[PDB]
């Protein structure tokens, strides 16, 4: 995405920081959270095995 | 992962299930809706039965639940009088909660009295059993037992276990 | 029991002729019900889950009584016996404002859960007024199949029903036609369908096989031929002829 | 977008293709086997004869249907065509289903937007409290944010529990409707359509 | 951690809703023991499906 010359930050619908302009080379970037989730265990019953 | 299709015993998601079979391991597959079948159709063809069968099926439904009662001041404040004084600053939390729990307890007795009390009088079976070959020994009360319960009812009474 | 058969589409004839076979089937069918409840207690699951849910809700309420909630101790007697009056109210007010939230959550959930029980209780009352006090023509309400009668039984915090049902067993193949015209007048059945044995024709009821001879006591006349698509040529009886001789 | 905070969706157990197979199975059964397969093994029957039984149970003699078979057939086909075109009208027929989706979006959006409220503290970022304050003077401010976000969470969950009751009530009605209107014939008035069934 | 079990109390409630969704759709559609198929020839006396 392209920005304005005085533009520095970027947001989304949920007002969250998404993109930042490089302070040393006026380049653009993106920021996204990385992997996370839950874990589940499948068992057939402690009696059988 | 296997190619075959089976039933559902342990759901996973998006049409996958897991089961224990036999060496012995854990398998993953895709569920099967049922056996495929087709019916012959024609514009002058019909089918008619010739013999019949008689079956019996059961259904189980809940009716009521156990009543409870909680004292507002006793639980959150103990027996100390210094605690109780600060509680009076809040207006009517203790009385609000007690009314809600009392309404549930009264309602429970209404549910059980609306599903069983549907006969004005009480009838008694004749002393002599003769119904043209029909036997009802598993439903009628048994005078031998201490309490008037049927053999089916007794088997159900101990099956459910209730500090 | 004959009237129950008459209300499902089968005449009184069948019940009286096969009385012995029906009675043995019914008595043997009851025996399986008692054995079927001796398996793993997965049949009584619906009644058990209600009891378990009230156990978890009550236990969590007690477990909340051992939380500091940001204070220095979780016992009221300890606080009143270690601090002066004017410094006590700061710590006590934090315990009170925490225990009220715990108590409100318990009652709110109980009000919602009590609604489900009442909704299921209303269904049981309806079932005890239609299935067991009479005969119902609704499909898949009092069991799977054609309904005959029902019996109630008692259980802790619930009710268990028993249903009796009539189900067809074996089937054959035949050939059928809409109507037949004999003297230029179309003929239609009163209660039944036309069945082609292979060389003759007959009339029988839909739910049981009993061939009969086509007479004027089983048909009514209306219209001429070449209007119905599949008219078939055959003969009628008119049983008034033999006494005319 | 960007999966926001710790929110997930989880997939349904039965895929849309699998649901379409049950509906196809029911349609095939009723055309060929009539209502027989609703209770017991299926038995074949010609379709015009099957429609004759429906007329008999409503109080009309079998004579009428056979004599006017051509006229009845054309009326049925014409009625079907009007249904397809009328669903292309103003999106009011599908109003009931679209209301469910809209309500969930409002409930979930409000929960996320609640994360940017001070609740009586200096700011609304956890790191800024830690970065610009000493430890002993930070637990007082943090305890204000924690109690604020619990009320927001419990409010959302309580609303969902109530709303799930209405859906279950509607689901039970559909199950009863299928067991009576499509797998048989009903004498109840105004239950399956407007008029005789 | 000073609050006792608020986090675990909420998670149990939300899981019950998720499971009930699968129960609803199973009780409205899965009502046939077998799966039938239509004959290849479509001649039903004049009705077009
Ligand atoms: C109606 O059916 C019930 C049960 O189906 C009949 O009562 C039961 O009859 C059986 C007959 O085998 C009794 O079994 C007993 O087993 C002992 C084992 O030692 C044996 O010594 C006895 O001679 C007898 O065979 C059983 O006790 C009896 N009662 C119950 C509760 O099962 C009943 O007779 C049937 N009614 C009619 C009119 O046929
Ligand atoms: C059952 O009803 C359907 C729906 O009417 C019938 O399908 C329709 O058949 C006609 C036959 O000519 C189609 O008309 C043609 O449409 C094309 C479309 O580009 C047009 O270019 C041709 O000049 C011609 O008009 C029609 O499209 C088709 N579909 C619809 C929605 O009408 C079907 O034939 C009927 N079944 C039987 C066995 O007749
Ligand atoms: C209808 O079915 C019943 C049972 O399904 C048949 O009765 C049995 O027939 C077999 C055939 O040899 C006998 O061995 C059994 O003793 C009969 N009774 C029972 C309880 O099994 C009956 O014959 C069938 N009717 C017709 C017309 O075939
Ligand atoms: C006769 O009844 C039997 C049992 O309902 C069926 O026979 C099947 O007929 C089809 C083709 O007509 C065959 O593909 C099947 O293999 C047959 N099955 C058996 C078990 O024989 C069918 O309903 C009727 N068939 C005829 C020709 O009348
Ligand atoms: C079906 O038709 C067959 C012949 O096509 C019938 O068999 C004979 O029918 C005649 C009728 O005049 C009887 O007199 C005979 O006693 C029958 N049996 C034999 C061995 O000839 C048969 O009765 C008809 N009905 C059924 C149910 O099969
Ligand atoms: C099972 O599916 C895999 C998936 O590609 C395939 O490679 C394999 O040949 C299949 N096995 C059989 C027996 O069909
Ligand atoms: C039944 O279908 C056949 C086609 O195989 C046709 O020849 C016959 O005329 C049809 N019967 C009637 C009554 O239309
Ligand atoms: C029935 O009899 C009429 C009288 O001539 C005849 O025209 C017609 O073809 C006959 N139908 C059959 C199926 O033989």
């Amino acid at each position: 995405k392209k920005f304005l010359p005085f533009q520095q930050f970027g947001r989304d619908i949920a007002d969250t920081t998404d993109a930042v302009r490089d302070p040393q080379t006026l380049e653009i970037l993106d920021i996204t959270p990385c992997s996370f989730g839950g874990v589940s265990v499948i068992t057939p019953g402690t009696n059988t095995s | 992962h296997v190619n075959n299709s089976y039933e559902c015993d342990i759901p996973i998601g998006a049409g996958i299930c897991a089961s224990y079979q036999t060496s012995q391991s854990i398998i993953a597959y895709t569920m099967s809706l049922g056996a495929e079948n087709s019916v012959a159709y024609s514009n002058n063809s019909i089918a008619i039965p010739t013999n019949f069968t008689i079956s019996v099926t059961t259904e189980i439904l809940p009716v009521s639940m156990t009543k409870t009662s909680v004292d507002c001041t006793m639980y959150i404040c103990g027996d100390s009088t210094e605690c109780s004084n600060l509680l009076l600053q809040y207006g009517s939390f203790c009385t609000q909660l007690n009314r809600a729990l009392t309404g549930i307890a009264v309602e429970q007795d209404k549910n059980t009295q609306e599903v069983f009390a549907q006969v004005k009088q009480i009838y008694k079976t004749p002393p002599i059993k003769d119904f043209g070959g029909f036997n009802f020994s598993q439903i009628l009360p048994d005078p031998s037992k201490p309490s008037k319960r049927s053999p089916i009812e007794d088997l159900l009474f101990n099956k459910v276990t209730l500090c | 029991m004959a009237y129950r058969f008459n209300g499902i589409g089968v005449t009184q004839n069948v019940l009286y002729e096969n009385q012995k076979l029906i009675a043995n089937q019914f008595n043997s069918a009851i025996g399986k019900i008692q054995d079927s409840l001796s398996s793993t207690p997965s049949a009584l699951g619906k009644l058990q889950d209600v009891v378990n849910q009230n156990a978890q809700a009550l236990n969590t309420l007690v477990k909340q009584l051992s939380s500091n909630f940001g204070a220095i101790s979780s016992v009221l007697n300890d606080i009143l016996s270690r601090l002066d009056p004017p410094e006590a109210e700061v710590q006590i007010d934090r315990l009170i404002t925490g225990r009220l939230q715990s108590l409100q959550t318990y009652v709110t959930q109980q009000l919602i859960r009590a609604a489900e029980i009442r909704a299921s209780a209303n269904l049981a009352a309806t079932k005890m007024s239609e299935c067991v006090l009479g005969q119902s023509k609704r499909v898949d309400f009092c069991g799977k199949g054609y309904h005959l009668m029902s019996f109630p039984q008692s259980a802790p915090h619930g009710v268990v029903f028993l249903h009796v049902t009539y189900v067809p067993a074996q089937e054959k193949n035949f050939t059928t036609a809409p109507a037949i015209c004999h003297d230029g007048k179309a003929h239609f059945p009163r209660e039944g369908v036309f069945v082609s044995n292979g060389t003759h024709w007959f009339v029988t009821q839909r739910n049981f096989y009993e061939p009969q001879i086509i007479t004027t006591d089983n048909t009514f006349v209306s219209g001429n031929c070449d209007v119905v698509i599949g008219i078939v040529n055959n003969t009628v009886y008119d049983p008034l002829q033999p006494e005319l001789d | 977008a960007q999966k926001f905070n710790g929110l997930t969706v989880l997939p349904p157990l039965l895929t849309d293709e699998m649901i379409a197979q049950y509906t196809s199975a029911l349609l095939a059964g009723t055309i060929t086997s009539g209502w027989t397969f609703g209770a017991g093994p299926a038995l074949q029957i010609p379709f015009p004869m099957q429609m004759a039984y429906r007329f008999n149970g409503i109080g009309v003699t079998q004579n009428v249907l056979y004599e006017n078979q051509k006229l009845i057939a054309n009326q049925f086909n014409s009625a079907i065509g009007k249904i397809q075109d009328s669903l292309s009208s103003t999106p009011s027929a599908l109003g009931k289903l679209q209301d469910v989706v809209n309500q969930n979006a409002q409930a979930l959006n409000t929960l996320v937007k609640q994360l940017s409220s001070n609740f009586g503290a200096i700011s609304s970022v956890l790191n800024d409290i830690l970065s610009r304050l000493d430890p002993p003077e930070a637990e007082v401010q943090i305890d204000r944010l924690i109690t604020g976000r619990l009320q927001s969470l419990q409010t959302y969950v309580t609303q969902q529990l109530i709303r799930a009751a209405e859906i279950r009530a509607s689901a039970n009605l559909a199950a009863t409707k299928m067991s009576e209107c499509v797998l048989g014939q009903s004498k109840r008035v105004d239950f399956c359509g407007k008029g005789y069934h």
